[PDB]
RNA sequence: CCGAGGGUAGGGCCCGUGACUGGGGCGAAGUCGUAACAAGGUAGCUGUACCGGAAGGUGCGGCUGGAU
RNA sequence: UGGGAGAGGGUGGUGGAAUUCCCGGAGUAGCGGUGAAAUGCGCAGAUACCGGGAGGAACGCCGAUGGCGAAGGCAGCCACCUGGUCCACCCGUGACGCUGAGGCGCGAAAGCGUGGGGAGCAAACCGGAUUAGAUACCCGGGUAGUCCACGCCCUAAACG
RNA sequence: CGAUGUCGGCUCGUCGCAUCCUGGGGCUGAAGAAGGUCCCAAGGGUUGGGCUGUUCGCCCAUUAAAGCGGCACGCGAGCUG
RNA sequence: GAAUGCCGGCAUGAGUAACGAUAAAGAGGGUGAGAAUCCCUCUCGCCGUAAGCCCAAGGGUUCCUACGCAAUGGUCGUCAGCGUAGGGUUAGGCGGGACCUAAGGUGAAGCCGAAAGGCGUAGCCGAAGGGCAGCCGGUUAAUAUUCCGGCCCUUCCCGCAGGUGCGAUGGGGGGACGCUCUAGGCUAGGGGGACCGGAGCCAUGGACGAGCCCGGCCAGAAGCGCAGGGUGGGAGGUAGGCAAAUCCGCCUCCCAACAAGCUCUGCGUGGUGGGGAAGCCCGGGUGACAACCCCCCGAAGCCAGGGAGCCAAGAAAAGCCUCUAAGCACAACCUGCGGGAACCCGUACCGCAAACCGACACAGGUGGGCGGGUGCAAGAGCACUCAGGCGCGCGGGAGAACCCUCGCCAAGGAACUCUGCAAGUUGGCCCCGUAACUUCGGGAGAAGGGGUGCUCCCUGGGGUGAUGAGCCCCGGGGAGCCGCAGUGAACAGGCUCUGGCGACUGUUUACCAAAAACACAGCUCUCUGCGAACUCGUAAGAGGAGGUAUAGGGAGCGACGCUUGCCCGGUGCCGGAAGGUCAAGGGGAGGGGUGCAAGCCCCGAACCGAAGCCCCGGUGAACGGCGGCCGUAACUAUAACGGUCCUAAGGUAGCGAAAUUCCUUGUCGGGUAAGUUCCGACCUGCACGAAAAGCGUAACGACCGGAGCGCUGUCUCGGCGAGGGACCCGGUGAAAUUGAACUGGCCGUGAAGAUGCGGCCUACCCGUGGCAGGACGAAAAGACCCCGUGGAGCUUUACUGCAGCC
RNA sequence: GAGCUAGCCCUGGCCAGGGUGAAGCUGGGGUGAGACCCAGUGGAGGCCCGAACCGGUGGGGGAUGCAAACCCCUCGGAUGA
C-alpha cells in the first residue's frame, strides 16, 4: 500500500529549506542550534 | 411556475427545478463579471469559521448595481433578464441611453424592453428608483438602502418586498420582509416593486447531490457526536438533549435572544419581527 | 405432422374451512344514564368535522318537518 | 332591428361604520360577567373618555311578501370583461323541434394539499359555575377553521 | 494475577459403578405372558431427527437399551467460536 | 551472580524452517582452474490494454566498454544494477527560464499587537493553466525534434523599398472557457486483393496453383483542391468606458445576410528527400532499379472557438487587435526584401520497477499516452496470438502420513451446522412469457420456457461506389448433415415466499465492526434589520457575504402517507419602567485619634443606588412528566357504572410476549413427522407510545430473522486422482526459547496438580518420520478484580477560578 | 510536522462497451377551445449490466508472512455526494 514518504523536490525545499528556516524566528533558532552542534548540513539536501 | 419530473429515479420523485420562464439572455455580460473567490468557509487564518461549506459549482459574480442614484435622470432600457447564480433573484441587464450597461436585481413584472429611470422625480413605476421620501405611502418597494448613499441593503431575495407604512420627519417607516417595523431615512433610495421569482421558495432540492452543487456540505447532528464535540454529544444509545438544547459552542439555541441590547439602531426599530 | 392424456411452470374465477376479529338480528321481568316525542325542560332534523362510557355534544352551513 | 329590468358570473380597484391591538394624553378602584357567581382583567394604573397608527372581516339604512340565476347560490361603491332574459315591430331562415341511457361540466357548508392571511368568531382543548355526575347547556380563555390564490373533495331537509 | 484461555459443539478416548440394555439370581399382592423390588455383574452395547449457543429439557420415529458420573464443568501449542 | 540490568563475545534450537508467486523446462556447442546458473544454437513454456512501447515524478551514473569475483547476489557464477579504470548526456524551434497570471504566498501605502510578530490595497512571486517558432530520415559501443542531410519556421539588430498620424504600464475588443448529447468531412489505425514487387518452396497421400510464404510506404514550403472555423459594411449623433479618443458602447439611417467577400485552420496534392520485407549469406550484406497501386472498416484524434439540449450557470492575466495621451512627426510604427544576431538550465540510464515509496534484487503502492490480429452480440471483457518481452537468481530425486490449491464420484440430497459457512446449481445472446403489490416509474433479467453448430438453395433493406460489380453491414424463408453435447473451449445471475430495521444512490471505526450507525432531500423550533447573528483572532482583520429574512446561523426530526394527545408546579427561555434584595459610588446622623489651637487624620447610620436573584405572567417539534386503593350487572365471570386519596397533569390515536415481555419455550392458531427460532393472533405493556416522533409504506439492501424449490462431498462416509509442500541427496542456512540437566509410570507426600521427595512398578546406548496429553509448554512485569491519599478522557444544580457575556 | 491521513482552495486529467427510453418536438386522434390519448422522433437519470478506476462483503490461505494489513475465490460503486 501507499507509504508515508512520497518524495518531492519542491516540497522538500519550500518546507525544510534554508530560506524557509530564515523566515521564521523558530527557524533561525534551528540553524543556530545546528551550527552550534556543527552539523555538516544545516538543511536537507535536495537537487532542484 | 416551478417544474416537476416523473419518478424515473428515486430522487426525481420530489425534485423540482425552476421554470426559467422569464430568462431572455443565457450568458453574462463579459464587461460586468469578475471571478468569485470561493472560500469554502475558511477565513484569512485558513480556519473554518462557517461549517459545512465548499465544493459547489464554479461561479462568476455579476457586478450588481445597488446605488442607482449613480445615474439620476438617465433612462435605461431593460435589454435582458438573466440568471445570476450568486443570488435568488433574477438580474436584469440595463442599457442606459448613456451607453452605460449595468445589472440590477429584477423586480417582479419588469418587462424586457421597457425603460426604467432613477431620481426624485421618477415615475412611480415598477423598476424605477427614488429616495424613500418621494415614494407614495402604501407602495411596495425593494432594494432599500438602510442609510443614505450606503447602498441597497434590505429586501433583495426572491419575492421579498418592503411596504411603506408612513413618514415621520426625516424618516419613513418601512415594514421589512421580516415583519419588523423600522424607521429608514427618507433619502435612502429604493426600487419600487417587489423582487421577482417568488416561486423560488417552492423548489424541492430533490436529493442530497443537489445540496452539494450549491456548495452545501453534509450537516451532522450534535446528537450524533461525542461529549468532546458537542453539548449534545455522547450518550449510550440514543439520547434526548439532556439539558437545554445548545450550539456546539455552548450557548442555548431555543429562544435565547442574541441581538446586542445597547445597539444604537434600537432607537429606529418600532416593532420587533412578527411570527 | 397432428393427436387423448401425462408432466413441468405460472395465472384467473368459485366453494368450503381458520386462531382471532367487526358489527348485525333475535331472546318476560340484569347495569348506566335520559337523547327523541310537550319549546321533552338547550326547538328538532341535517351534511360535515372534531370530541365523549353510552345515548349524544359542539363548530360551520342547510331545511321547517319548528312552537309561541 | 330597436329597447328594458336585474344582489346573474369573472377581474381590477376602492369607501365608511364597528371590533381588536399599539403609541400619546387625561383620569381612578374597579371592570367584566351571570339566574346568581366564579374563573378572568385591573394601583405594574384597568374599565369609561379624547387624538393618532396598524390590520382583517363583513357590508347598517335602502331592504320588500322584492330582483337575478339551471341548481348550488348572488347584497357597500366604482370601471372593464361576460351569461341569460323580457317587451316592441312581424323583417329574415322554413320543422331546423322535444326529451335524453352513457359522456361531460357546475355543484352550500365542512373537509384535504401548497403558499399567504389572521381582526372578530370558534370545533378540539383549558379553566370557572351548575350537578348525583355534567366528557353539556352558562361564563372566561382558546387552536384548526372561518378569509385569499391554486388544486382536490362532489355531500346535504342539494326541498316546492 | 513477571497469565493456570474461560460455556457449548467436534475429534479422540479412558476410567468408576450408585447397571439403561444384554447374562445370573432371591422375594412378589409371581397362573401364563408381561411387570415390581432387591442382589450379582463394568464384557460389550447404549440409534437417527425438529427446537434452542445452549449443557439440560420438550418433541418425532425407532430401539435390546436409548444409563449416570469422573478425567482442570476430560480434551482451543487438536479444530470450532 | 541475579536488577525481563547495560555493552560486547560465543552458544542452544540445527544442519532444522526457509531460499519470496506452480509461467517450465531440455539438449548441443563454446569460454574457463572451476559451469544446472555466463555466451551462442535448436526444441519447449509464459505475457501480449502487458509481463510490450513512450512520457512525467522520484532515483542520481545505475548508461557504454575493458579488466576483475573478496564482499553484495537468498545456491552457483566465468555473470551482474557489484569492484577498478576509460568513455558517454551536444538544441533559437523539445522542456523550463530572460513572457503571463491562478489558489496561495509575499507585500511601498496603511492598520494592529508587551517583544518575537499578525494583518494588508497596489505591486511582486507563484503552473502540469494561457501565450510561443520543427518535421522526416541517417549516424555512435553509448546522445539525438539536440549531430548530420532534406525541406521549413520564429525573434532581435542594422540597412533598402513601399505604406501610414506614429506613439501606452492608460481606454476598448479579444484571450475566454461548464455538463451531456452530437452533424458533415477528414486523418491515426486497421482488414482484403485473382493487382504490383520478392529470396525461395512442392514435403508425407494430393497440389506447378487465380498455390504457399513476405512486402506493397514516410515526410514535405508556395500554389491548388476538398472540409471546416471566425467575420457584416456605410453614415450621423453621442452626456458612458474616472484624461483623450476616429476605438468600444448606446441611438438613428442606407446597403448587404443559410450566402458572397476577406481572414485562419485541418486534410489532400505538391517541387524534393527518405524508407523499403520474408529468405538466404557472415549488427551487417544481399533481395532491389524492390514494388510502393486498388477496395473496404474507421475513431474517443483533427477541422473547433462546430451544433443542439440542459441547470447546478461554467479562471485570471499577458501575447494579439484597436483607440488615442504626453511627446514626436530628420521622427516613429506597418509591410516586403537583405545582411547580421540569437544567452542560461535540463537531455546518460531506471521509470507498474531489481534502479521510484515500502530496512530486502520485498507476490504490496505509483499519474499521463500508444496498446496490433482472429473469434465470442459488443468491448480496454475472454481464449489464442504479432511486434516485443520473459520462464520469476537453489537445484536433483522420491511419489508416505499430513497441509495448501484442484478434479471426479455409487445411492441419498442439508440428514451438516450457530448459519447451506463453504462449494454446487444458474449463467451470453435471440424469442415466447412473466404474479402480489405500487408512489403507476416500477416490482422485472420476477417466475418459467423454446432457440443457439455445420452444408445447400431462394430472397428482402442499408453503406460505399455510380444507379452496377466488388467490398461491407443488418435481416427473411425453404431443404439437409453430425455428435453425448453447437454462448461444444474461455469470460457471463441460482430462484421464490415471508418478517425486522433503514425511504432511496451515498458515508464510517486506514489495520478485528459497513451496520439497524452518520449523511441525506423533507418537516418544525429558534436566533439574525446587516458594522447581522454566529465563528476564528489579544488585536487589526477575516469568514458570514461582495449575501440581506424566499437570506444566513443553531437545534431536533429524517422520502412519502395518515398523525403527533394531556400537564407551565419545578428547570430553561421570553415578556414585565411597580414591589423586595442587591456592589462600587452618592449621602454624613453620629462617634474616634491627635494637637495650645486653626487644623490634620480615621470610623460611620438613615436615605439615593445597575445587572443579577426574588416576585407576576407566557412557553413543548423547550428540559421534562403523563396515579393509587375499594366496590358494582337476575349463573358464573368480567365491569359500561360508582366511592375515595393524591397530582402540574394522570398515556389519547396507533401499536404491543415487540431490535422493548421479567415470569416465558406465556396462550392459541399456521408452518414441520417433530418448531426454546419464525409468521398470524390475544393483551396483567416487569419495563411501547406520538419529531431522543407514533403507525404504515412501493422501491431499494454484500444489513438481521424464518421458509420453500433447485443443486450439491455440508453430511450419511468416505474413496480416488493432480499439482505445490512435507520425505531423500547436493548448495546456502535462520528464529523465538534456554538456571543447569544424567529430564520414566503408578500410589502417595509435599505451598493443596512432582522427571527431581517416599514406596513400588517399569526401563540396554543413540537417532529418524510422525501425534500434541504434560513440562502448571512460548509469547505479553493480567487488558477482569482489588489496591495507590498514581494518571488521564468525559459529566454535572461537586469546589474554586477564567474566557466570554450582562 | 498535512511529502501519511482528513477537509477545503486553484489548475488539469479519467470513466471500455452494452441496456432502459423522462421531458420536449412532430404527426395523428380528441374538444367549443382544452385536458388528454396514440405513434414517431428525442436521449433525461446521485437509472440498469459490466471493464478500466475507486472499493473491501463473505470464505479459504497467510500468522518468526511475499507483506508491521498481503494473496486467491466471491462481492459493492462505476455521469457522480
Ligand atoms: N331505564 C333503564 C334501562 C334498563 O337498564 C333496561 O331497559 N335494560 C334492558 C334490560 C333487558 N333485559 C335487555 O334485553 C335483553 O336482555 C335479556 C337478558 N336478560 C334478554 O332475555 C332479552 O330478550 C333481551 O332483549 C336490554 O338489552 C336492556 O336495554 C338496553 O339495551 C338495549 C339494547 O341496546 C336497548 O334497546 C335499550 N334502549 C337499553 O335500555
Ligand atoms: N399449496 C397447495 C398444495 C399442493 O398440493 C402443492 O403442490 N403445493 C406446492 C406448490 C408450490 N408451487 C411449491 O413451492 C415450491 O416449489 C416451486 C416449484 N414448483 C417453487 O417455484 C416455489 O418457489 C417453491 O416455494 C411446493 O413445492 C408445493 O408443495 C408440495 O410439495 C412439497 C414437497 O413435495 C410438499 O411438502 C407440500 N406439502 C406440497 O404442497
Ligand atoms: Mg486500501
Ligand atoms: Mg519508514
Ligand atoms: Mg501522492
Ligand atoms: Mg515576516
Ligand atoms: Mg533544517
Ligand atoms: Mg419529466
Ligand atoms: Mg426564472
Ligand atoms: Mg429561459
Ligand atoms: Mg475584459
Ligand atoms: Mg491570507
Ligand atoms: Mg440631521
Ligand atoms: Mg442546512
Ligand atoms: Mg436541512
Ligand atoms: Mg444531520
Ligand atoms: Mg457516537
Ligand atoms: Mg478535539
Ligand atoms: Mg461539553
Ligand atoms: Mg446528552
Ligand atoms: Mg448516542
Ligand atoms: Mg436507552
Ligand atoms: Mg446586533
Ligand atoms: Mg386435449
Ligand atoms: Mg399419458
Ligand atoms: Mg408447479
Ligand atoms: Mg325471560
Ligand atoms: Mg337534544
Ligand atoms: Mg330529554
Ligand atoms: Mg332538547
Ligand atoms: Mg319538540
Ligand atoms: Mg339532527
Ligand atoms: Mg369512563
Ligand atoms: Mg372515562
Ligand atoms: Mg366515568
Ligand atoms: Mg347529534
Ligand atoms: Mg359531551
Ligand atoms: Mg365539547
Ligand atoms: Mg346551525
Ligand atoms: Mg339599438
Ligand atoms: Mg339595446
Ligand atoms: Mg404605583
Ligand atoms: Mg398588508
Ligand atoms: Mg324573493
Ligand atoms: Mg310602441
Ligand atoms: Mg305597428
Ligand atoms: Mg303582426
Ligand atoms: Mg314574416
Ligand atoms: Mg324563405
Ligand atoms: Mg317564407
Ligand atoms: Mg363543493
Ligand atoms: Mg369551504
Ligand atoms: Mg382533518
Ligand atoms: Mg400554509
Ligand atoms: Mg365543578
Ligand atoms: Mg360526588
Ligand atoms: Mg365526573
Ligand atoms: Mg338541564
Ligand atoms: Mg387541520
Ligand atoms: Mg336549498
Ligand atoms: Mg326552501
Ligand atoms: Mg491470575
Ligand atoms: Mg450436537
Ligand atoms: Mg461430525
Ligand atoms: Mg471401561
Ligand atoms: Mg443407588
Ligand atoms: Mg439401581
Ligand atoms: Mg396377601
Ligand atoms: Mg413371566
Ligand atoms: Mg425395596
Ligand atoms: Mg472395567
Ligand atoms: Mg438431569
Ligand atoms: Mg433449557
Ligand atoms: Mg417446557
Ligand atoms: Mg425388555
Ligand atoms: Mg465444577
Ligand atoms: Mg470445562
Ligand atoms: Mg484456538
Ligand atoms: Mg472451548
Ligand atoms: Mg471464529
Ligand atoms: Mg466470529
Ligand atoms: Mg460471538
Ligand atoms: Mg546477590
Ligand atoms: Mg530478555
Ligand atoms: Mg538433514
Ligand atoms: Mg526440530
Ligand atoms: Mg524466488
Ligand atoms: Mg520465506
Ligand atoms: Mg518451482
Ligand atoms: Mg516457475
Ligand atoms: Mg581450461
Ligand atoms: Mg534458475
Ligand atoms: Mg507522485
Ligand atoms: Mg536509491
Ligand atoms: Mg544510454
Ligand atoms: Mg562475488
Ligand atoms: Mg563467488
Ligand atoms: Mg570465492
Ligand atoms: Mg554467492
Ligand atoms: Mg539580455
Ligand atoms: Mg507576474
Ligand atoms: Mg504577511
Ligand atoms: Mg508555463
Ligand atoms: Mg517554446
Ligand atoms: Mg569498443
Ligand atoms: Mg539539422
Ligand atoms: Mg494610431
Ligand atoms: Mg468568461
Ligand atoms: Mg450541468
Ligand atoms: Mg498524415
Ligand atoms: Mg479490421
Ligand atoms: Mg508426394
Ligand atoms: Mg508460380
Ligand atoms: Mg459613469
Ligand atoms: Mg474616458
Ligand atoms: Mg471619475
Ligand atoms: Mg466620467
Ligand atoms: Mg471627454
Ligand atoms: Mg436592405
Ligand atoms: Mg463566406
Ligand atoms: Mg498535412
Ligand atoms: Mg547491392
Ligand atoms: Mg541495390
Ligand atoms: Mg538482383
Ligand atoms: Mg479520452
Ligand atoms: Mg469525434
Ligand atoms: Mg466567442
Ligand atoms: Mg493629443
Ligand atoms: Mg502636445
Ligand atoms: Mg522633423
Ligand atoms: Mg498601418
Ligand atoms: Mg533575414
Ligand atoms: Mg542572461
Ligand atoms: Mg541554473
Ligand atoms: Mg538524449
Ligand atoms: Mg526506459
Ligand atoms: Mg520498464
Ligand atoms: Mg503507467
Ligand atoms: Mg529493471
Ligand atoms: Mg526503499
Ligand atoms: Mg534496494
Ligand atoms: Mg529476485
Ligand atoms: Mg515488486
Ligand atoms: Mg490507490
Ligand atoms: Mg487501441
Ligand atoms: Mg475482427
Ligand atoms: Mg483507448
Ligand atoms: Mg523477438
Ligand atoms: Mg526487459
Ligand atoms: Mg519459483
Ligand atoms: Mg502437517
Ligand atoms: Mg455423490
Ligand atoms: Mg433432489
Ligand atoms: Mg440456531
Ligand atoms: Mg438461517
Ligand atoms: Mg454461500
Ligand atoms: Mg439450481
Ligand atoms: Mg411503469
Ligand atoms: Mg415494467
Ligand atoms: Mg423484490
Ligand atoms: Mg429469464
Ligand atoms: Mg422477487
Ligand atoms: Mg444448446
Ligand atoms: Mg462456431
Ligand atoms: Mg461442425
Ligand atoms: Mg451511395
Ligand atoms: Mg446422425
Ligand atoms: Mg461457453
Ligand atoms: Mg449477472
Ligand atoms: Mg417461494
Ligand atoms: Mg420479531
Ligand atoms: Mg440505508
Ligand atoms: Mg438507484
Ligand atoms: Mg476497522
Ligand atoms: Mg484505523
Ligand atoms: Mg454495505
Ligand atoms: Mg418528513
Ligand atoms: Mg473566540
Ligand atoms: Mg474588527
Ligand atoms: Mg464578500
Ligand atoms: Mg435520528
Ligand atoms: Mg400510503
Ligand atoms: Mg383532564
Ligand atoms: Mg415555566
Ligand atoms: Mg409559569
Ligand atoms: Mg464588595
Ligand atoms: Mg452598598
Ligand atoms: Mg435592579
Ligand atoms: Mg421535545
Ligand atoms: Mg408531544
Ligand atoms: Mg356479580
Ligand atoms: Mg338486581
Ligand atoms: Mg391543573
Ligand atoms: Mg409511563
Ligand atoms: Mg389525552
Ligand atoms: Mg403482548
Ligand atoms: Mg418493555
Ligand atoms: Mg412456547
Ligand atoms: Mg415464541
Ligand atoms: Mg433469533
Ligand atoms: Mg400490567
Ligand atoms: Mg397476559
Ligand atoms: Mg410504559
Ligand atoms: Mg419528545
Ligand atoms: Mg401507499
Ligand atoms: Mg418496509
Ligand atoms: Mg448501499
Ligand atoms: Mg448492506
Ligand atoms: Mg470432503
Ligand atoms: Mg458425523
Ligand atoms: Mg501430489
Ligand atoms: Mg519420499
Ligand atoms: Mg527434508
Ligand atoms: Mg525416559
Ligand atoms: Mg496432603
Ligand atoms: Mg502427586
Ligand atoms: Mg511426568
Ligand atoms: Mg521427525
Ligand atoms: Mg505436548
Ligand atoms: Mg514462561
Ligand atoms: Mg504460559
Ligand atoms: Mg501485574
Ligand atoms: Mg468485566
Ligand atoms: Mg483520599
Ligand atoms: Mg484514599
Ligand atoms: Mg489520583
Ligand atoms: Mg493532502
Ligand atoms: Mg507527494
Ligand atoms: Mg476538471
Ligand atoms: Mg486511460
Ligand atoms: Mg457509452
Ligand atoms: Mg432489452
Ligand atoms: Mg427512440
Ligand atoms: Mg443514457
Ligand atoms: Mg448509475
Ligand atoms: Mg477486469
Ligand atoms: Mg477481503
Ligand atoms: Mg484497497
Ligand atoms: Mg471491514
Ligand atoms: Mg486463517
Ligand atoms: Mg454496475
Ligand atoms: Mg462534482
Amino acid at each position: 500500500m501507499k507509504r508515508t514518504w512520497q518524495p518531492n523536490r519542491r516540497k522538500r525545499a519550500k518546507t525544510h529549506g534554508f530560506r524557509a528556516r530564515m523566515r521564521t524566528p523558530g527557524g533561525r533558532k534551528v540553524l543556530k542550534r545546528r551550527r552550534q552542534k556543527g552539523r555538516w548540513r544545516l538543511t536537507p539536501a535536495v537537487r532542484k | 411556475a416551478v417544474k416537476k419530473f416523473k419518478p424515473y429515479t428515486p430522487s426525481r420523485r420530489f425534485m423540482t427545478v425552476a421554470d426559467f420562464s422569464e430568462i431572455t439572455k443565457t450568458e453574462p455580460e463579459k464587461s460586468l463579471v469578475k471571478p468569485l473567490k470561493k472560500t469554502g468557509g475558511r477565513n484569512n487564518q485558513g480556519r473554518i469559521t462557517v461549517r459545512f461549506r465548499g465544493g459547489g459549482h464554479k461561479r462568476l459574480y455579476r457586478i450588481i448595481d445597488f446605488k442607482r442614484w449613480d445615474k439620476v435622470g438617465i433612462p435605461a432600457k431593460v435589454a435582458a433578464i438573466e440568471y445570476d447564480p450568486n443570488r435568488s433573484a433574477r438580474i436584469a441587464l440595463l442599457h442606459y441611453v448613456d451607453g452605460e450597461k449595468r445589472y440590477i436585481i429584477a423586480p417582479d413584472g419588469l418587462q424586457v424592453g421597457q425603460q426604467v429611470v432613477a431620481g426624485p422625480d421618477a415615475p412611480i413605476q415598477v423598476g424605477n428608483a427614488l429616495p424613500l421620501r418621494f415614494i407614495p405611502v402604501g407602495t411596495v418597494v425593494h432594494a432599500v438602502e438602510l442609510e443614505p448613499k450606503k447602498g441597497a441593503k434590505l429586501a433583495r431575495a426572491a419575492g421579498t418586498s418592503a411596504q411603506i407604512q408612513g413618514r415621520e420627519g426625516d424618516y419613513v417607516i418601512l415594514r421589512l420582509p421580516s415583519g419588523e417595523l423600522r424607521k429608514v431615512h427618507g433619502e435612502c433610495y429604493a426600487t419600487v416593486g417587489a423582487v421577482g421569482n417568488a416561486d423560488h421558495k417552492n423548489i424541492v432540492l430533490g436529493k442530497a447531490g443537489r445540496s452539494r452543487w450549491l456548495g452545501r456540505r453534509p450537516h451532522v447532528r450534535g446528537a450524533a457526536m461525542n461529549p468532546v464535540d458537542h453539548p449534545h454529544g455522547g450518550g449510550e444509545g440514543r439520547a434526548p438533549r439532556g439539558r437545554p438544547p445548545a450550539s456546539p459552542w455552548g450557548w442555548q439555541t431555543k429562544g435565547l435572544k442574541t441581538r446586542k441590547r445597547r445597539k444604537p439602531s434600537s432607537r429606529f426599530i418600532i416593532a420587533r419581527r412578527k411570527k
